[PDB]
């Protein structure tokens, strides 16, 4: 969906759109949509270009746009979403984490998990390190 | 490029040019312009070709650029290849790989106790230093360049009554020193740097305040396998000259250090203050029993260690020998031919202290098992301590090991009654790691910074020998007895209960096959005074010994995701 | 390198102990003459060199009877060749 | 070998492919294994 | 002409218990020590894949789908026994009644053993060297024993018979079997025998890589024994023919035609 990103993401990219913006129709060319990118530092090779407008004619629109900004921010924020969740589970912040500590803090986290569901989670995996971490989330 | 070549290319191609030339060899047109030259030592070669610049345009701007980059990707590769073969001294033996050990020796100088960037060129060194420790030697005098530094550091600790060459000049040092074993060059003028290294060492341990390191205190007894000034009239000034028989050597202080031993021995000794030296050069006086066969004198190596576990006997405090335990490794080769036939005190020695470690263990032990008065303010009493007697007991179990290891044939044949006591007396963890003493299973840092690990491993050993005395005959009983201990009847409430147990029974089968052989080989008594108690002794012991042996030896995709 | 097969046939004369061997029908100058009371069992020894090698072909000429019928008497009358399971290769 | 000493780049292949450099030790006692020839 | 290996008869094969042998050797050359399956098959070397558990200790290695370095070499005398234990599947070794430790320190890394069809003591012997076996069908003349077995429940093998017990060995003699149709490269088989021409035998191969072959040295199973058209003279003949038709691709050269 659209709600991964905040308002203030969404307000730059409208003030982005605007700018470049051929009359106010929320129209831009298949050049316009790389030189759009590269003002606001990113600066993507024109193969990441290529495929998205394969995925969205020649006429960019606003939906279509904030659209592949949505599917650009969120790849690389689900690929980092999980070292940054796993902060809480070890004090200093190596990936090393005990493994009395992971039993009353994960069975109350909020998502009703019971004392079972945990038993069963880590012993289908002394501390273990941080990247076998997403090795037994993602599965 | 050519080289790269397929093999139908380098075998016609070759031959449509090898004939070319026999054909130059027709009517005398000649026109010229398996050695083992070997790719290895062209690789060596090629670092040759490194190894005479290195110092030659680094060390020319450094002690006084993208070059600075090959030395971090050669000098890793280097500690994989000489590692990989390790077997290169065997065959095709070439000095010019221990050129390349004194060429990069040079380079590793500059600072020899500071240098700077990476010191795992230091690591690099061990590494080629195991492939080293005729022509053999020739240019080099590295011993000779090794008693340079060396000899202003001894006047280091009279600096402070150099910081990195007693570390890392003393690492390769120390290791070579001890990686030698095997093959063995000469002494020239090696024994001159070593009096002038061993002598000042040797008083090096009277000046307080800073003590240095006792790491290279273990180096005199690594470098302790050259060959034969305190005492050297005829072997250091007076030697100018120009080695056969001299029958002198360390008799400076043979039966010297041998009475100042057993003097040390006599007192106390109870200190850090005490041996001091000798806890840093002493572990270099097991080393002399190498070129002396065995042990010419066999009661000096009986009672060496003797009087070195009457410093053990003495018995530490709280931290006291905590570093001051590491030279038990030169111990498990005092062993070697420990001829301790005698033991007796000895052994009463090893067991004794052992029956008053387990008393003191019990004196622990039940002030923890006694006291469930609902406070953990005894945690820091009952248990803490606990690791203390812990660590001390993980000292005299590493030594009497090697010692049974020698004392079973004899012990196991003929008859008993000796060792009878030690395996009587062997239930230590039988009343501690086994007596469900979660505090002394709690070894945590004496399990890990000190599963299978000593304690009941050692037990394993006599375990024979203690059933060894057991029923020459009729067993059957003990199978009862273990499923009566297995009922939890206390101790001594169950040998009641086995005393009431008609007779032993064996009529059949075995016997004949079995108590035969031990009715030739015991020769001993035969009463009811027995009873249990003997019979109650590995009953209890072994079923403790079994239990340890017995069980103790979803959420799906989208919910995960919520959890994530 | 022959496209052709060569046919070795064996000639063995029980009264006389008298072998002979001949070559594609066209007799070879060897021969073999033995005791009274000997036996012996046929025999081919080969390297192999292809996909398919050799083929033992129990077959009569034109005027003598086949092995069959003379290896064992139920039959040493009837002059149809015969393949009894007993026939088996050995290695 | 090639290039041992130019990209000076700390984070270059040089130094990713640094473990390619000691897949070599497959040949035995092969520092006879031929002469000496390039380009 | 190699090796001469020895075992012992394939019915007191051995499916649960704990038992225990010894074994005798005066050189120093190249012995082969162990148990083994049932199907024990001559002309391979002990070893070299599962039929065989054995250990060598001329130069420390243990033999099973592949050598392996374990313990040391000999001296004189190598007073040797195996241990064996079906209840947890591991077998042992010891030498002049020490355990041998393995790489990094275990018991004899020999483990998770399947019952199978039982296991046998074997021994081999290289040439020139001499061993001596023990079974124990005494107790006395089993010499180390006492410090390794009674204290860990261990039998000699045959405790109790009033015999010795019977052994086999490999002969050498080369003698003539049927060809087993489970031969990797060569298939046999009849063709019927038509109208147009009588029955035969014939031959196959698999051609390729993995493995070659030499000189089958092949014969036919009987025995014709030396004596002592018109429908006249067929029934009077002494003389019978046979023949065999070398086809194309295999070259007369190498091919030896006649009787045996």
């Amino acid at each position: 969906m659209a709600d991964q990103l905040t308002e203030e993401q969404i307000a730059e990219f409208k003030e982005a759109f605007s700018l470049f913006d051929k009359d106010g129709d929320g129209t831009i060319t298949t050049k316009a949509l790389g030189t759009v990118m590269r003002s606001l530092g990113q600066n993507p090779t024109e193969a990441e270009l290529q495929d998205m407008i394969n995925e969205v004619n020649g006429t960019i629109d606003f939906p279509a746009f904030l659209t592949m900004m949505a599917r650009k921010m969120k790849d690389t924020d689900s690929e980092e979403e999980i070292r940054e969740a796993f902060r809480v589970f070890d004090k200093d912040g190596n990936g090393y984490i005990s493994a009395a500590a992971l039993r009353h803090v994960m069975t109350n986290l909020g998502e009703k998990l019971t004392d079972e569901e945990v038993d069963e989670m880590i012993r289908e995996a002394g501390q273990v390190n941080y990247e076998a971490f997403v090795q037994m989330m993602t599965a | 490029p050519y080289d790269t070549l397929t093999a139908k290319e380098k075998a016609r191609d070759r031959e449509k040019a090898q004939e070319l030339l026999k054909f130059l060899q027709m009517n005398g047109y000649a026109v010229t312009r398996l050695d083992t030259s070997s790719i290895e030592k062209r690789f060596a070669f090629g670092f040759l070709q490194q190894l005479l610049r290195w110092m030659d345009i680094s060390q020319e701007f450094i002690a006084h650029i993208k070059f600075f980059a090959k030395i971090l990707l050669p000098l890793i590769n280097q500690y994989f290849t000489n590692h990989c073969l390790y077997f290169l001294s065997t065959p095709a033996k070439v000095l010019g790989s221990g050129g390349h050990a004194s060429n990069k020796e040079k380079e590793m100088i500059t600072s020899l106790f500071c240098k700077l960037a990476a010191l795992v060129r230091h690591r690099v060194s061990l590494f080629g230093t195991d492939a080293p420790a005729v022509a053999l030697l020739p240019v080099l005098t590295t011993l000779f360049q090794h008693i340079a530094q060396h000899q202003f550091g001894d006047d280091v600790i009279l600096d402070d009554v150099c910081s990195i060459y007693s570390l890392g000049t003393t690492k390769n040092t120390y290791v070579e020193k001890l990686r030698p074993a095997l093959g063995e060059c000469l002494a020239r003028l090696a024994a001159a740097m070593p009096v002038a290294f061993l002598e000042p060492q040797l008083n090096e341990y009277n000046a307080c305040s800073v003590y240095t390191t006792k790491s290279p205190r273990e180096r005199a007894i690594l470098g302790l396998p050259n060959s034969v000034p305190d005492i050297p009239v005829l072997d250091r000034l007076m030697a100018d000259i120009g080695a056969r028989y001299t029958e002198m050597p360390h008799v400076i202080e043979i039966t010297l250090p041998m009475l100042c031993s057993y003097l040390p021995r006599w007192w106390e000794r109870g200190p850090e203050a005490p041996p001091p030296a000798l806890p840093a050069g002493a572990p270099p006086p097991c080393t002399a029993v190498t070129s002396d066969h065995l042990n010419s004198l066999l009661g000096n190596i009986l009672r060496i260690i003797v009087n070195n576990l009457g410093i053990d006997e003495a018995t530490w405090m709280k931290r006291l020998a905590v570093f001051a335990q590491p030279i038990v490794s030169r111990a498990r080769p005092e062993l070697l031919h420990s001829h301790f036939i005698p033991t007796i005190g000895r052994l009463r020695k090893r067991a004794g202290k052992v029956v008053a470690e387990e008393e003191q263990l019990r004196l622990e032990a039940k002030a923890e098992a006694e006291e469930g008065e609902l406070l953990v303010r005894d945690e820091f009493s009952v248990l803490c301590r606990d690791l203390y007697a812990l660590y001390p007991l993980l000292i005299r179990y590493v030594d009497n090991n090697r010692a049974h290891w020698l004392t079973e044939p004899n012990a196991n044949a003929e008859e008993l009654f000796r060792m009878v006591g030690e395996i009587f007396i062997y239930w230590s963890k039988s009343h501690n790691f086994k007596r469900e003493e979660q505090n002394f299973v709690v070894q945590n840092e004496i399990n890990n910074m000190s599963v299978a690990t000593l304690k009941k491993m050692l037990p394993i050993g006599l375990n024979m020998c203690a059933p060894t005395d057991q029923d020459l005959i009729m067993l059957a009983k003990t199978r009862y007895a273990l499923k009566d201990t297995d009922e939890e009847v206390r101790e001594f409430l169950q040998n009641n209960l086995h005393l009431q147990g008609k007779v032993e029974g064996s009529p059949s089968l075995r016997w004949q096959m079995a108590l035969y052989r031990g009715l030739p080989g015991r020769e001993e008594d035969a009463d009811d005074p027995e009873k249990i108690v003997r019979r109650v002794q590995e009953v209890s012991a072994v079923l403790y010994h079994l239990e340890q042996t017995e069980h103790p030896y979803l959420l799906s995709k989208q919910r995960r995701r919520a959890v994530v | 390198i022959s496209h052709t097969d060569l046919v070795i046939g064996c000639l063995v004369d029980l009264a006389t102990g008298l072998m002979t061997f001949t070559a594609n029908g066209k007799e070879s100058n060897t021969f073999f003459q033995v005791e009274p009371n000997t036996k012996l069992f046929p025999a081919v020894f080969v390297l192999p060199t292809h996909q398919n090698v050799i083929q033992f072909e129990l077959g009569k000429q034109k005027n003598i009877m086949p092995l069959s019928a003379a290896m064992f008497l139920s039959e040493r009358k009837n002059p149809a060749p015969q393949c009894p399971p007993r026939l088996e290769v050995q290695m | 070998g090639v290039t041992s000493e130019e990209e000076l780049h700390l984070t270059r292949k040089l130094f990713w492919g640094i473990f390619d450099s000691l897949a070599h030790k497959k040949y035995d006692q092969e520092l006879y294994r031929m002469a000496m020839p390039c380009l | 002409d190699r090796v001469r290996i020895f075992r012992a008869e394939k019915s007191y094969t051995v499916q649960s218990g704990r038992w225990y042998f010894e074994f005798e050797a005066v050189t120093t050359g190249e012995m082969r020590v162990g148990w083994a399956r049932p199907e024990l098959r001559p002309d391979v070397e002990l070893g070299a894949d599962e039929l065989a558990y054995v250990f060598n200790g001329h130069r420390g290695q243990r033999w099973h789908l592949g050598s392996e370095p374990f313990g040391r070499p000999w001296q004189s005398g190598d007073v040797v026994g195996c241990m064996i234990d079906l209840t947890e599947n591991t077998i042992i070794f010891t030498l002049n009644g020490e355990v041998l430790m393995s790489d990094s320190g275990s018991e004899t890394a020999f483990r998770e053993i399947e019952i199978g069809d039982g296991f046998l003591p074997v021994c081999s012997l290289g040439p020139g060297q001499v061993g001596h076996l023990n079974l124990g069908q005494d107790v006395s003349s089993l010499r180390f024993f006492a410090i390794c077995g009674l204290q860990e429940g261990f039998e000699p093998f045959a405790i109790n018979m009033q015999r010795p017990v019977t052994t086999w060995f490999s002969k050498s003699l080369p003698q003539f079997e049927p060809v087993p149709p489970e031969h990797p490269h060569y298939e046999v088989a009849r063709m019927d025998g038509t109208v147009d021409t009588p029955p035969c035998l014939r031959l196959a191969h698999r051609t390729w890589g993995s493995q070659n072959s030499l000189v089958e040295m092949l014969f036919l199973r009987l025995s014709l024994p030396v004596q002592f058209d018109d429908p006249e003279i067929i029934l009077n003949t002494t003389t019978y023919y046979y023949s065999v038709r070398v086809f194309a691709g295999q070259e007369p050269s190498c091919v030896w035609v006649g009787w045996v």
